[PDB]
């Protein structure tokens, strides 16, 4: 049994809630720069 | 007993999402030594 | 009935800790 | 104690469980005992003696190679329970057996 | 101006609330809240559970007559074993509560929170600009409570060997453990006990010397917290006199000069003692016991010269033959 | 602290009733009877091994 | 002591301490995993105590009837024989261990068996209760 | 989930199921026949099976809640079916004959009970083994426990003359073996084989706590399945 | 049971009870164990010494071995209690 | 804005007004005493 | 004979309304010296 | 037995409980959410809200 | 069973060194707060 699933209506919120929430992230990262940077980290927010 | 099931497995996914998707928004920047 | 004793004592130190927490001093620096 | 005369499918526990083969919580015949814990064992020296219920009765009473006595016999003493110092068996044994399992 | 996750983002790792989230808060809240509910009210008003699987049950909740001190949340049955029991495997719900399931949900809920909250110490201390040691500091309670919350059922195959979450059930955990792994005998937990012996040696010293040494600055009508001012920049005691006299209590390098060497070491000796008891536990959970000095003196013949250790094996052996009545049914305990 | 009272008077009206503290105490009759004989050995404690407590023996 | 019985009409012999440690140390590595203490981890209804070994048929207690236990076990009875079940030299080739024990091995086994009854009385094959 | 169907599956996809303690029975592709005994050749009864339902506790009969989980089907039990009183009556002898199993009434209390066809002397109806032949009988039920002091209080065995003696019911644990009366119809009967399907009514004693608590009746009405071969 | 007054011969004495004692208590008498005890304990209910000389399947040598030991053996009434435990009884030691 | 609420007022309880508070808490426990207990 | 419990009433009853009149007077008059 | 709050309760349609009983004598298999003990467990966490809001206001 | 007027040792335990402190703070803050 994948992931503890043993009914198909269990697949739903499992693969549909994480798209919703990279929905959001998408919009913040392409609301980013989004070029290569040479650093430890990017300080660009 | 299943729909407590979807429930706990829902409320979990939501978690780790937010929690997966905020440690990958740049969490490293989110300090006060940025800029 | 003692049983309400043990519940009311527990919830009076949970009380305690919320009150410790929310309502305690504010830290402030002081003009010395 | 099935080939010494002792009718092990019947015999009541102290607690009116299986002594030898009691039933698991999913339904199927295990062993009986404080190994009931450890039901999910397969092992290839009982997997031949093992049907879809659990332990057949049947094939453990007709079907038993003798390999499966010798490794059954010989698993059964060297169990990994040892001492820091070396020591065999559990904490409150004497100084005597030299053994803790790799 | 900026996009709603990204103001989401921003109130999550914000430290201006009161309590700091932070995105191991996330994880950590709800699974910490939802352990504290459930073992608040399987604390109060739960059935008694059948921990041993022998159709025995023991009773831990107040309304099944215990008091605080013998109340607990039993652990699972031992006919679950380490299978994974939510609520939703269980044929009913009162099926749950007989099995011990909330032991699993507990167990499972606070140790994702402990781990939440090592991970919300690291990030508070990132977003302060301090360094990042305390949740290292942390990791040693909660490697105490994994080993005796999940290593020790995962190494023994079964949850009803858990701690049980209580008192008296606590101090029952501790005597089987003694009983079955003679842990008194292991260095790792002697290693342990020098740990918390030292940590309040050192405790009890660093406060002595510091209070002895304060600088005054209060009135003889008030009390001598008042000297020291919340963000003041002069230090509010001499280390120099406090180095001193513990130079001249026993001589004159069994002190820290350096301050910051002295707390390291205070920060030091407690955390690797509950490592390594901690450890101690997890290794005896795969049945690597302690010393095991009994029958080591013979005479001449070959007589058996008793010892101290012998005594503890006789403790052991009264504790061995009286614990989980009824539930062994062979000769070794293997 | 050796015990608590009512819930002896409960364990003795009740053979079901068993808590934690209840296994405790059974544990320490079992320290005391199984080490007593070698434990104080000026006394001269000498236990049968049917008066000696064992899980199995109840 | 270092004196066991040898014959079963009761001839003694006298063991040298060589013998008793090469016994012991045999005992040891060999026997220890099922007897431990004098008792029997896997058949505790019999044991080593002297008491047991004396009142069997044949009695085992003198070397020559160990040795011969340890090349021909029967069982408690005599009648049958458990060489598959118990190690022997008979069965060297079920179990590995005993390919290495030869007759003055067995011999000091036997000795070593023989000898504990007389050593820390009460607790040979006493069982943990004796500890 | 037929013998067919047992024997089919492997262990594998079975472990974790719940469809080991299922009583199979036989198909109606394969009822519709019957049993027949000589007067020569000995026979018995192999893996007599019992998947109980609807566990019912009179305390009126009120239904029950079960708190195990698939403990509680016997299967495996073997015994020799031997003529006895002009009619044949079976002695049960082995398999698994008891399941110490816990149900709750529906107030709060847990009311365990052993369910048991131990010692059973039932005879079946006719000399033949077809669908409508009815086998009844009554078996001895055991103790749900097995084999002198109040420690906690030596106060309390000082009194003089009446020591413990109000705690004396609990502290006498007593082996008591009540009886119970078993009646099994079988509707399905296979013909090629020994194979007998059908429903069983049980009724029979709870837990006597070692004779401290008043055994409540429990009324057990499942399924059962048995085989007739040689003995 | 808190009184049980016939319980010397389960093995505290010479003579045997049968039909109420372990398989363990037969390990006294030489040539008693693993055999013919088991014939004991499988048809476990006796009347007398002589029902079990006559419902056992003895062997002559099994008989003779029965007629070795017939003072120190005895048949009294049976109880269910030790009747359940006359093959394991929970003693190891 | 969280802060000084115009509205805060000291409270006072003087001498006399706890002598007969003490007095009336006192006479009224003497005289349900009584009563509670039976 | 009496029945308990009422112990329990009574003296509650009479301590918890002693208790705030005793911190009542107290606080008032410490505000009192305070003003001084 | 002196219940105030229980009439009051099975006054308009709680009569349930979770332990399986009903106060008309019958037994209840599904008892639901809305029990007494539902009910008392809705009124404490309403409570325990209602309080936190007088807290910020 | 429960022995009573323990009920009366464990409230009155708790309360009277609870009144104690409550009365000390409430002085103390109507003493700063007459300061000002
Ligand atoms: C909450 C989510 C957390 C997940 C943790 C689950 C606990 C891991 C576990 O129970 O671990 C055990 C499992 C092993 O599972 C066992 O696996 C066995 C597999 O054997 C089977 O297969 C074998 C094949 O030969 C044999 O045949 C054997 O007989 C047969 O049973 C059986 O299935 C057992 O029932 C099953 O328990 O490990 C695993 O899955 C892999 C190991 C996981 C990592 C181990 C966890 C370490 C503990 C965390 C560390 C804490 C340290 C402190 C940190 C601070
Ligand atoms: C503060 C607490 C700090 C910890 C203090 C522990 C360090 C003390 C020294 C180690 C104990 C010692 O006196 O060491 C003595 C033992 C030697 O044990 C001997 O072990 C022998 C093992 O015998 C076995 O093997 C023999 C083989 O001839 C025989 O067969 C015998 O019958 C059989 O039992 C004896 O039985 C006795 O146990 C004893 O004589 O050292 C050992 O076991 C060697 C391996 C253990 C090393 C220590 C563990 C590491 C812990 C480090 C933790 C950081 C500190
Ligand atoms: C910090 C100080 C640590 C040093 C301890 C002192 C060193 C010398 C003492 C010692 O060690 O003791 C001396 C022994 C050599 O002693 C021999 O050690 C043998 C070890 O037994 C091994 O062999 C036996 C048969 O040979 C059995 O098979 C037994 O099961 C098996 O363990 C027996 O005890 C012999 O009787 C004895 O003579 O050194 C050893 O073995 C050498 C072991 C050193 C390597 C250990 C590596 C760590 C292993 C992983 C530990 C996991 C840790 C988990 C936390 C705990
Ligand atoms: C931070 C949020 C959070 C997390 C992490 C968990 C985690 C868990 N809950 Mg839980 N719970 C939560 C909030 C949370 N809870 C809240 C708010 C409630 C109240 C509604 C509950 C109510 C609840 C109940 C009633 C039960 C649980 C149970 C469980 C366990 C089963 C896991 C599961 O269903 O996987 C489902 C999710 C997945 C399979 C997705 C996994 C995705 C990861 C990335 C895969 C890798 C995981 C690997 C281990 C690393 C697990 C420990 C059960 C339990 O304790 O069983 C013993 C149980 O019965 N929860
Ligand atoms: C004077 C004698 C003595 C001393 C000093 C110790 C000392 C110790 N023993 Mg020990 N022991 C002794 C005698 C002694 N023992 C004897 C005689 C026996 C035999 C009966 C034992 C048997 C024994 C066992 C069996 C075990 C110990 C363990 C321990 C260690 C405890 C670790 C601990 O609690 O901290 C670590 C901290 C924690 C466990 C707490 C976790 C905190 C979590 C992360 C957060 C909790 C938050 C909480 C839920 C909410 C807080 C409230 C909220 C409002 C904030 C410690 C070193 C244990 C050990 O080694 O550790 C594994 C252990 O398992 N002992
Ligand atoms: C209008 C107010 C009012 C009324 C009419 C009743 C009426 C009753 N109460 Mg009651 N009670 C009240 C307020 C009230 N209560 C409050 C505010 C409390 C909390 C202090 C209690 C605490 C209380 C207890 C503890 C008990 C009663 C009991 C009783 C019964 C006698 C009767 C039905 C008794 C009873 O029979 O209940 C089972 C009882 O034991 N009451
Ligand atoms: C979601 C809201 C909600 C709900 C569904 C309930 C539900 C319930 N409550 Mg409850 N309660 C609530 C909020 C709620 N409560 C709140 C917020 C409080 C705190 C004040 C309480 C305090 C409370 C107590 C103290 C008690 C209950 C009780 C009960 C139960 C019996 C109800 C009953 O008989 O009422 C009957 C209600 C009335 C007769 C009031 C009628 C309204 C008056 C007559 C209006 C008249 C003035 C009006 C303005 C007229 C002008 C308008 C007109 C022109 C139309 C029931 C389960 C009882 C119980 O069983 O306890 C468990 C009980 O004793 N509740
Ligand atoms: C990677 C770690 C970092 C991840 C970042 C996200 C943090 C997530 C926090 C973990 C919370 C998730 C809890 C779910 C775990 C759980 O028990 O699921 C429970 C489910 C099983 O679920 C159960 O399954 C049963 C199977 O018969 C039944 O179906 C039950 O109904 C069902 O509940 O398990 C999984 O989904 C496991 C997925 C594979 C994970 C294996 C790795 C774990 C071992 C390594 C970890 C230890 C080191
Ligand atoms: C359980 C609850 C039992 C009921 C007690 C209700 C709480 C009393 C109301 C709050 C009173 C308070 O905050 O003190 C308020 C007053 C203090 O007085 C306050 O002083 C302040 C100084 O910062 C300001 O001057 C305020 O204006 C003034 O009200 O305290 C009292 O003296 C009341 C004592 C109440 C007695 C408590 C014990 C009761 C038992
Ligand atoms: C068998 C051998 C091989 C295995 C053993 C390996 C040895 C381990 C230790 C060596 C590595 C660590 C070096 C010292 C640590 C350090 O941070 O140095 C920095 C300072 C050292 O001196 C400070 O040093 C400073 C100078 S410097 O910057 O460090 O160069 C100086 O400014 C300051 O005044 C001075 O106090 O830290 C300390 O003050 C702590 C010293 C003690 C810590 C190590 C000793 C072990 C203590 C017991 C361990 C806990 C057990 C508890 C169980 C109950
Ligand atoms: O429960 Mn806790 O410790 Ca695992 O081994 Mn077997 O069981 Mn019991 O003994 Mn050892
Ligand atoms: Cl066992």
């Amino acid at each position: 049994e994948a992931l503890g699933i043993d009914d198909t209506r269990l697949i739903v919120p499992v693969i549909l809630i994480p798209v919703i929430t990279f929905i959001l992230y998408a919009g913040f990262a392409s609301e980013q720069d989004n070029e290569d940077f040479f650093d430890t980290y990017d300080q660009r927010r | 007993m299943f729909t407590l099931k979807i429930v706990v497995y829902t409320t979990v996914t939501f978690f780790v999402s937010l929690f997966t998707f905020g440690f990958l928004s740049n969490d490293a920047s989110r300090n006060p030594n940025r800029k | 009935m003692e049983t309400l004793v043990y519940v009311f004592l527990l919830a009076g130190t949970l009380g305690v800790i919320f009150f410790a927490v929310f309502f305690r001093d504010p830290p402030r620096i002081a003009k010395k | 104690d099935q080939r010494l005369g002792a009718n092990v499918s019947s015999a009541q526990g102290p607690t009116g469980l299986g002594k030898y083969l009691m039933r698991s919580p999913s339904g199927e015949i295990i062993l009986g005992g404080e190994t009931q814990r450890f039901w999910d064992l397969r092992a290839p020296w009982i997997e031949p003696l093992r049907g879809p219920n659990g332990l057949d009765l049947n094939k453990i009473k007709n079907d038993i190679q003798p390999w499966q006595e010798r490794r059954a016999a010989e698993y059964m003493t060297h169990a990994p329970l040892g001492s820091l110092n070396s020591v065999g068996g559990v904490a409150t044994e004497i100084n005597s057996v030299n053994y803790v399992s790799p | 101006s900026a996009s709603a996750w990204e103001r989401f983002c921003s109130w999550i790792t914000s430290t201006d609330n009161r309590l700091y989230i932070g995105w191991f808060g996330v994880l950590m809240i709800p699974t910490l809240l939802t352990a504290t509910t459930v073992y608040i009210i399987a604390f109060v008003a739960a059935p008694p559970v059948d921990i041993d699987g022998i159709r025995e049950p023991v009773a831990g909740s107040l309304l099944y007559g215990n008091n605080i001190i013998t109340g607990a949340v039993i652990p699972s049955s031992a006919s679950i074993g380490i299978h994974f029991y939510p609520i939703w495997e269980a044929a009913s719900l009162d099926e749950w509560l007989y099995n011990g399931g909330p032991y699993q949900l507990i167990v499972d809920h606070f140790l994702l929170g402990v781990c939440g909250w090592i991970g919300r110490e690291w990030e508070f201390s990132y977003r302060l600009g301090m360094r990042p040691w305390i949740s290292v500091a942390f990791t040693a309670p909660v490697a105490a409570a994994s080993a005796v919350f999940l290593v020790y059922p995962i190494g023994q195959g079964s949850f009803s060997d858990g701690m049980p979450l209580g008192i008296s059930g606590t101090f029952n955990f501790m005597l089987v453990f003694q009983a079955e792994h003679n842990i008194l005998m292991h260095p790792f937990h002697q290693l342990g006990v020098a740990g918390v012996f030292g940590g309040s040696l050192f405790s009890a010293m660093h406060g002595s010397l510091v209070t002895s040494s304060l600088i005054r600055e209060t009135t003889e009508n008030e009390s001598a917290n008042y000297g020291y001012k919340f963000g003041q920049e002069e230090e509010t005691y001499n280390i120099v006199a406090a180095h001193g006299y513990f130079g001249r209590l026993i001589f004159q390098y069994a002190s820290f000069n350096n301050s910051r060497a002295l707390h390291f070491f205070l920060g030091l000796w407690p955390v690797v003692g509950i490592w390594f008891t901690a450890l101690g536990v997890m290794t005896m959970a795969f049945n690597l016991n302690g010393f095991n000095f009994n029958q080591s003196v013979v005479d001449s013949q070959g007589r058996v010269i008793n010892t101290w250790a012998d005594i503890l094996n006789r403790a052991n052996l009264g504790m061995e033959v009286m614990h989980e009545r009824n539930a062994h049914n062979f000769p070794l305990d293997l | 602290a050796y015990d608590f009272v009512s819930q002896e008077l409960r364990a003795a009206e009740d053979p079901e009733f068993e808590t934690f503290y209840t296994k405790n105490i059974l544990l320490n009759e079992g320290i005391r009877s199984w080490m007593a004989a070698q434990d104080q050995p000026h006394e001269n404690f000498i236990f049968p091994e049917e008066v000696l407590p064992r899980g199995n023996a109840l | 002591t270092r004196t066991v019985p040898l014959d079963s009409s009761g001839t003694t012999v006298i063991l040298t301490p060589e013998q008793v440690k090469r016994g012991k140390r045999l005992f040891n590595s060999s026997c220890g995993n099922c007897h431990v203490g004098g008792i029997t981890k896997t058949n505790p209804n019999l044991g080593l105590e002297p008491d047991a070994l004396s009142l069997a048929t044949p009695a085992r207690d003198n070397i020559d009837a160990l040795v011969d236990y340890m090349k021909n076990p029967t069982t408690y009875d005599g009648l049958e024989s458990i060489a598959e079940l118990h190690p022997s030299v008979k069965s060297a080739d079920i179990f590995p261990k005993m390919r290495s024990l030869s007759d003055e091995d067995l011999f000091a086994i036997g000795g070593h068996i023989l000898l504990q009854p007389k050593l820390s009385s009460e607790k040979w094959g006493g069982g943990k209760i004796y500890y | 989930i037929t013998t067919e169907d047992i024997r089919g599956l492997t262990y594998s996809q079975v472990k974790g199921t719940g469809l080991a303690n299922r009583c199979p029975e036989v198909s109606e592709q394969n009822a519709g026949g019957t049993i027949k005994f000589a007067d020569d050749k000995k026979y018995k009864v192999t893996e007599l099976c019992l998947e109980p339902k609807s566990f019912q506790i009179e305390e009126e009969f009120v239904d029950t809640k079960l708190m195990t989980r698939a403990t509680y089907s016997l299967t495996g039990i073997e015994g020799p079916i031997v003529f006895k009183d002009g009619g044949l009556t079976f002695l049960e002898k082995g398999g698994i004959d008891y399941a110490a199993t816990t149900v709750q009434l529906p107030g709060g209390e847990r009311v365990p009970f052993l369910f048991t066809i131990k010692e059973l002397e039932g005879k079946f109806s006719s000399s033949q083994v077809s669908a409508g032949t009815e086998l009844g009988g009554n078996f001895k039920t055991p103790s749900y426990r097995t084999g002198d002091m109040a420690v906690a209080l030596p106060g309390l065995e000082a009194d003089g003359g009446e020591g413990q003696d109000e705690l004396f019911a609990e502290t006498n644990k007593v082996f008591q073996v009540t009886d119970g009366s078993i009646e099994m119809a079988f509707n399905r009967v296979d013909g090629t084989n020994g194979e007998f399907s059908g429903v069983f009514v049980s009724e029979q004693l709870s837990d006597t706590d070692m004779g401290s608590k008043a055994p409540k009746k429990v009324l057990l009405k499942g399924i059962v399945f048995g085989k007739i071969e040689e003995q | 049971n808190v009184e049980y007054p016939n319980v010397p011969y389960l093995g505290g004495s010479d003579i045997i009870d049968v039909n109420n004692a372990n398989v363990r208590v037969y390990t006294r008498l030489p040539g008693m164990y693993p055999a013919i005890a088991k014939k004991i304990i499988k048809r476990a209910p006796y009347k007398d010494i002589n029902e079990m000389l006559e419902k056992g399947d003895f062997t002559a040598a099994e008989k003779d071995i029965l007629d070795k030991y017939l003072p120190n053996l005895t048949a009294l009434e049976p109880a269910p209690e030790y009747v359940i435990d006359n093959i394991n009884n929970g003693l190891y030691r | 804005m969280s802060g000084p609420n115009p509205n805060k007022q000291p409270v006072e309880l003087n001498r006399t007004s706890l002598f007969w508070g003490l007095l009336l808490i006192f006479v009224l426990a003497v005289l349900f005493s009584s009563y509670f207990f039976n | 004979n009496v029945s308990v419990a009422a112990y329990l009433a009574v003296l509650l009853g009479t301590f918890i309304p002693v208790v705030f009149l005793l911190t009542l007077y107290i606080q008032s008059e410490s505000r009192k010296a305070a003003e001084t | 037995q002196g219940m105030f709050v229980m009439p009051f309760m099975a006054r308009i349609g709680v009569t349930d409980s979770w332990g399986g009983w009903s106060v008309t004598g019958e037994s209840v298999a599904n008892p639901g959410f809305w029990s007494f003990e539902g009910v008392a467990l809705a009124h404490i966490g309403l409570s325990g809200l209602l309080f936190l809001a007088a807290v910020w206001h």
